[PDB]
RNA sequence: AUUGAAAAAAAUAAUAUAUAUUAUAUAUAUUAAUUAUAAAUUGAAAUAUGUUUAAUUGAAUAUAUUUUAGUAAUAGAUAAAAAUAUGUACAGUAAAAUUGUAAGGAAAACAAUAAUAACUUUCUC
């Protein structure tokens, strides 16, 4: 009927498939449904607020940069030129790592190079 | 007007941000909803039948109550496939050493040492400095030469202050903002830069590494208003 | 010639009744090369893993911070620089 | 805690069921849902875990938001803006959501869903837009009741009709239905549910049922026929069922003549239109209007011309459509209309 | 059929009739997939995404600061050129195609607080070419992909036919999977930390790699896939293993911006940039 | 309905039952199912009845009665790989060329490549 390789392929396929592995549908009572809706809506609102806060902050930073660069242009042309360069190949430093869940054994390195 | 060089050193957080009380609970609920809706664990794949590893897994597990004729099941009749109650959430209990994570709060945090870099791990720390007067501020430097670029000059000044303990990285040549005033006809162009690996430790009397919330307490109100948005909240 | 698994009649998923594939996943703790632990959701059943070769001990990811090995092991008593100076006459080439 | 206060706020924003309210607001998931009436089913049921504390937090968050909105709402002077503020404050209230979703909107009981309350009215409008309004629009376009009678419609009020007096059975007419001559023998009953903010005391309405498809053999085309015409009707958000109780004999510009389609004349559209009166300033009370009853004719009726004359704006519409059956002759006889014509089966 | 003449009739109202809502056929389908009442419901925001949080906090501000060019105006792309009306044959003529390209190119905007570059989507294309012989290899590749991602793969089929390579048309050959949001972020984090350090001699992603507009890519050999922890935990379960292409799609205007963004997430870049 | 936990009711829709009308309506009750379907001397689980250990429950083990495992793809109204070529209903848009990417090369696969003025809703200064 089937080889051992064929069997193992079928098993692998099954791992991915939804055939006889999935539970019943999540039914709720009307009160429960409402509670869920209120949880979700509030959360969504909170997320929107956070986005606006961050977005606003970014806008403020941009405005400050603009204000700075105009001033620099007014005062010292050479300094302005130096500031406003193409940073095409700018690379973030490899020490600035993505913050983990829990910290390492040695928290901070005081010596380098 | 005199050109001056503001510098704020940003030590970035080394671990995840702490979740809000609202957030945590919501996340737990979503996890429990997922679990309820999650598929059966296909144990037949990961554990081969008639093997020592499977047997241990089986022992760890406890099976579901099957339907049996002539009995009342007041929580409905058991719906079972691959050995799981379809009507409910499934729980699957699982050098050779237990992975024990380190404490997120630190010794420095406990002591409240403001000069230390390990004192807050989930927040963005900013280098502040106290001058001859009682005021605090971000490191200022006089730009008399005006030959070199501004950010490079700032970095050099920081390095000089340190005695080559600090290891910084400028984010860009562009200045983030300016602090300006009429009494002293000057202009402090603020550079942004990131402490990567070193001490500071040292004209300025004292220094500290603080979050955005603590800087408000230390620094003046007008100054804070000028430079609030530059600092990250977390 | 072509090796295949021949298909059975497909099961009709009705419109609206299609359900998203939520695979069974465990919360797995990865301890990296150093003691920094990180939680990640994973399909394989293992609550804890500790890694040997990661970015946190690779030189490319932190610049600021086995025939040769075999040779070192089995010529260890001799201790094999001074040795280079001894065995490097540059007349003959 | 603004949503627990009912000093200034209406009673309708609360849930009237006590058990349901208790279930909503508890400190642990101990109680079982009032919705599940049966004991065995309650036993079987299991709500999702951790739902209570998070729900409470969400309530607090949205309650705070509502309170903040109310701080603005009371300072506001202009009425539409104030209403919008009120809506914003209370729309995310769980109790009002429960009330609206799970109780009837058509024959709303005032204590549960009060359409005097702005939030509930907004909810009702949204519900109407979701399905019933779209359906009505489709039936107007497909059947060709818009361009044939009255150019366009901008649906504002939800209009539902009924024929209670003829047969006995209770049924709201779905737009574009085929009704028997027995069903539509006696007059219908309207319900004009208004969702916009409008002056309830001043605003009058007119209702016109028009039959565009009565055949005119001189023209070799069709003509309109005003089958039923009411004017100067007073509506209120909750008190809105236009019945012989409400309107007087003075309000009837053309009293109900029934659908009596001729044999082979075809299917005849009867499309009720609901207009609101023009509102005059510097005049307290409801501004009436006089209709020249000799000028307007029933056997031929320019609806558009009539609208132009009295400065009406069509807010709502509904439509049924009748064709010939055995009982139309009986209906004619009852009303004292003539025998009724019979046309050739072929449209030659 | 009396005719094939398609001709949509105009309407006499501005209300937008959603035809799906007027039916009673698919009541479960009227609910949004986000709604709990739909069978298509899935808990989306299950836990706090770590890479995304990092981007929000540290990187995004830094990226904005980098990308500020003073009084930078919009650079319009290559577009379809109109004809000068110096002849009456230009009058209903289709426009001249773009200058260099046949297809039109997008406008490059200055980076401000709104349009900062960020990760948009990851796609993991695995086309196993031995599966022209063996269909079961495609299945195994799909499983591997699923294991790696925690996301449902979609089967790739042979779209073309060719004799030199023993390839038919309409044959299942490997699989793909578009990751988005939190799963994608996790996959990137795993790539940065676990897998790409265990490749022995890897300098980086090439600087000559990428789209012209905010898309960067690279590929992993069958040797490299054995470092993924789901694969890594058991060598025995996976005798065979298949390479893969990894298309990273950013919200970057240009490719150097996208490269910079990826560097922020600890991706090393080695080659000489364009 | 009995069982668990610690007076009632007020949508839609479905189901059950009843009746109203030359009206596929209304009334009351209740919220099921939702990816399954025969056939397994062999795997796994439960319950019942025994026996032994630390009246007791856990733990171990025997028999009986069941339940699961036949492990197989679409999970989306799918949308230019291949497949039902006539009906109807609903919805969408192709191709080429270009820039890239593990074996991949001119030629296998995947990604990306025209413009947002005005409008509606949401959050926010």
């Amino acid at each position: 009927s089937l080889s051992p390789l064929a069997q193992r392929v079928v098993t692998q396929l099954s791992v991915m498939s939804a055939s006889r592995k999935q539970p019943k549908l999540l039914k709720l009572a009307r009160e429960d449904l409402i509670k869920h809706q209120t949880i979700e809506k509030c959360w969504s609102i909170y997320q929107q607020q956070q986005r606006e806060r961050r977005n606003l902050q970014l806008e403020l930073q941009y405005k400050s940069i603009e204000r700075s660069m105009n001033l620099l242009q007014e005062l010292s042309p050479r300094l302005f030129e130096a500031a406003n360069a193409s940073e095409k190949g700018k690379r973030f430093p490899m020490e600035m790592k993505v913050p983990t869940d829990f910290p390492p054994n040695t928290l901070w390195h005081y010596n380098f190079r | 007007p005199k050109i001056k060089v503001g510098v704020l050193l940003s030590r970035i957080p080394i671990i995840k941000s702490e979740l809000n009380e609202l957030e945590k609970k919501y996340y737990e609920y979503q996890s429990e909803l997922e679990k309820r809706l999650m598929w059966t664990f296909p144990a037949y794949f990961y554990f081969k039948k008639g093997t020592v590893a499977e047997h241990k897994f089986l022992s760890l597990q406890k099976g579901p109550i099957s339907k049996k004729n002539g009995i009342w099941f007041p929580r409905g009749i058991p719906d079972i496939k691959h050995g799981r109650e379809r009507s409910t959430k499934q729980e699957v209990k699982l050098v050779n050493r237990p992975v024990i994570p380190n404490d997120r709060i630190t010794e420095a945090d406990r002591s409240n040492d403001m000069k230390s870099l390990e004192r807050q791990l989930s927040r963005t720390l900013y280098l502040l400095v106290k001058d001859k007067s009682g005021t605090w501020k971000f490191p200022n430097f006089d730009l008399s030469d005006e030959s070199k670029p501004l950010h490079v000059h700032a970095e050099n000044e920081l390095k000089l202050l340190s005695g080559d303990q600090i290891y910084t990285w400028s984010v860009s040549a562009t200045p983030i903002g300016v602090l300006q005033d009429e009494r002293n006809r000057t202009a402090e162009f603020i550079v942004k830069s990131h402490i990567l690996a070193g001490k500071f430790d040292l004209a300025f009397e004292d220094f500290a590494w603080l979050t955005k919330g603590e800087i408000s307490e230390y620094v003046p109100k007008d100054y804070f208003n000028k430079t609030e948005f530059l600092l990250a909240d977390n | 010639t072509r090796i295949t698994l021949p298909r059975r009649p497909a099961k009709k998923i009705q419109l609206g009744k299609s359900r998203p594939a939520i695979y069974h996943q465990f919360n797995v703790k990865m301890e990296l090369s150093d003691g920094s632990v990180v939680i990640r959701r994973s399909q394989y059943p293992k609550g804890e893993i500790r890694l040997i070769q990661d970015q946190r001990n690779n030189p490319l990811w932190n610049p600021s911070r086995g025939s040769l090995d075999r040779f070192n092991k089995r010529y260890s008593s001799l201790f094999s620089t001074v040795e280079l100076s001894e065995e490097n006459k540059k007349k003959t080439q | 805690h603004i949503w627990s206060d009912f000093t200034t706020r209406p009673s309708s924003l609360s849930i009237q069921s006590s058990k349901v309210k208790n279930y909503l607001f508890q400190k642990k998931a101990s109680l079982d849902p009032p919705s599940i009436s049966r004991r065995s089913n309650r036993i079987k049921y299991s709500p999702p875990e951790h739902i209570d504390e998070i729900f409470r937090m969400s309530y607090d968050f949205l309650e705070q938001r509502s309170s903040k909105f109310y701080e603005l709402a009371n300072k506001t002077k202009n009425p539409l803006k104030k209403d919008a503020l009120l809506i914003k404050a209370e729309i995310n209230n769980p109790e009002v959501q429960y009330n609206f979703q799970f109780n009837n909107k058509l024959n709303n009981v005032k204590d549960i869903i009060d359409y005097d309350v702005p939030v509930y009215r907004h909810l009702g409008k949204q519900h109407w837009e979701s399905y019933g309004q779209m359906l009505l629009m489709q039936r107007l376009e497909t059947l060709a009741a818009i361009p044939d009678t009255l150019p366009t419609l901008v649906p504002r009020a939800e209009v539902n009709i009924k024929f209670p007096f003829s047969t006995g059975v209770n049924k709201w007419i779905e737009p574009g239905e085929f009704l028997s001559s027995n069903v539509t023998s006696m007059r219908p009953i309207f319900k004009i549910q208004e969702y916009e903010l409008v002056n309830v005391e001043k605003q009058l309405y007119t209702v016109l049922i028009v039959n565009p498809d009565v055949p005119d053999l001189s023209n070799d085309s069709f003509k309109t026929a005003l089958c039923y015409g009411l004017v100067n009707i007073n509506l209120t958000y909750n008190d809105n069922l236009i019945d012989p109780r409400k309107f007087h004999s003075s309000n009837i510009i053309a009293d109900y003549l029934p659908p009596v389609p001729e044999k082979n004349a075809g299917k005849q559209r009867f499309v009720v239109w609901v207009f609101r009166q023009p509102l005059i300033e510097d005049k307290q009370g409801p501004n009436m209007l006089e209709i020249d009853r000799k000028e307007l004719s029933r056997d031929d009726f320019d609806i558009r011309q009539f609208t132009k004359k009295y400065n009406l704006t069509a807010i709502g519409a509904h439509i049924w459509r009748s064709e010939w059956d055995a009982k139309v002759a009986a209906v004619r006889e009852k009303y004292g209309l003539p025998p009724g014509r019979v046309f050739s089966r072929v449209r030659r | 059929p009396k005719s094939a003449c398609s001709l949509v009739k105009p309407v006499h109202h501005l209300v937008k009739i959603d035809k799906s809502k007027l039916s009673p056929r698919f009541p479960e389908l009227k609910y949004d997939k986000s709604d709990i009442r739909s069978p298509g419901f899935k808990p989306k925001d299950t836990h706090a995404d770590r890479l995304n949080d990092h981007y929000l906090n540290t990187l995004q501000s830094d990226l904005l600061l980098i990308n500020y060019s003073h009084n930078a105006a919009v650079v319009k792309g290559l577009k379809q050129r109109a004809w000068s009306g110096d002849s009456p044959y230009h009058l209903n003529r289709p426009p001249k195609n773009p200058r260099g390209s046949k297809a039109q190119l997008p406008d490059i905007h200055p980076i401000k607080w709104s349009n900062i570059p960020g990760l948009e989507s990851v796609v993991i294309n695995c086309f196993v070419r031995e599966a022209r012989e063996n269909q079961l290899l495609a299945i195994t590749a799909a499983l591997q992909l699923q294991q790696i991602t925690g996301c449902k793969p979609h089967p790739i089929f042979s779209k073309n036919d060719v004799p030199t390579w023993k390839l038919r048309k309409g044959h299942q050959m490997g699989a793909k999977v578009e990751l988005k949001g939190k799963e994608m972020s996790q996959f990137l984090s795993t790539l940065t930390e676990i897998v790409l350090p265990r490749i022995r001699e890897y300098k980086g992603i090439s600087n000559q790699s990428g789209n012209r507009f905010g898309g960067i890519s690279f590929g992993l050999t069958a040797e490299d896939i054995k470092f993924f922890p789901e694969i890594d935990a058991n060598q025995d379960s996976w005798p065979k293993t298949f390479g893969m292409h990894i298309n990273i799609n950013t919200s970057a205007q240009l490719d150097y911006q996208a490269r910079t963004l990826l560097s922020g997430f600890q991706f090393p870049f080695f080659g000489e940039e364009k």
